[PDB]
């Protein structure tokens, strides 16, 4: 159930992976190698609270997990996503042993 | 999702809703027993809702399966959200069909400028 503020219907957004230099300069001191920025530096389109954990899928492959940002859809504050291409071995080995 | 559009119903068949009374986070089905999500979505008990489009209305494609295991990345940092990843084991395997399906893990990292699809029931 969607409660007070979430939508009932699943929402979709097309967005590009951003360069690491754009990501680090958007969020100085806060970006690790396990994070990727996806979205628009001009703001307006972004993920938001309630989206965390959900997918960023590029060319049929899960590349991002909705993680955090400053606000939502803010200028120069694109979404920051967990970088899935760092974790295939963690995922496969954890699944294989559990 | 701010500034998006409504997905075609069940056109994102790997998308799940994490529910503890109400929707609070998303996830992605990567095999019939396992959902990958974010570690800061951790709760001690989680119901995974697959096959959803309208999370408030029973449509007939839903599968509601309680989590049997919830595993956060051991190096998750709750202050910086580094290693913000989590795996949820379903207590019984989801039935895979045209509306409930898995998404492939990446075979390499995506290049800057690659266009991707983001989805969820977050604030619009
Ligand atoms: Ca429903």
């Amino acid at each position: 159930s969607s409660g007070s503020s979430y939508p009932s219907l699943l929402q979709c957004l097309k967005a590009p992976v951003l360069s690491d230099s754009s990501c680090k300069s958007s969020y100085p001191g806060q970006i690790t190698g396990n994070m990727i920025c996806v979205g628009f530096l001009e703001g307006g389109k972004d993920s938001c609270q309630g989206d965390s954990g959900g997918p960023v899928v590029c060319n049929g492959q899960l590349q991002g997990i909705v993680s955090w940002g400053y606000g939502c859809a803010q200028k120069n504050k694109p979404g920051v996503y967990t970088k899935v291409c760092n974790y295939v071995n963690w995922i496969q080995q954890t699944i294989a042993a559990n | 999702i701010v500034g998006g559009y409504t997905c075609a119903a069940n056109s994102i068949p790997y998308q799940v809703s994490l529910n503890s009374g109400s929707h609070f986070c998303g996830g992605s089905l990567i095999n019939s027993q396992w959902v990958v999500s974010a570690a800061h979505c951790y709760k001690s008990r989680i119901q995974v809702r697959l096959g959803e489009h309208n999370i408030d209305v029973l449509e007939g494609n839903e599968q509601f399966i309680n989590a049997a295991k919830i595993i956060t990345h051991p190096n998750f940092n709750g202050n910086t959200l580094d290693n913000d990843i989590m795996l949820i084991k379903l207590s019984s395997p989801a039935t895979l069909n045209s509306r409930v399906a898995t998404v492939s893990l990446p075979r390499s990292c995506a290049a800057a400028g690659t266009e991707c699809l983001i989805s969820g029931w977050g604030n619009t």
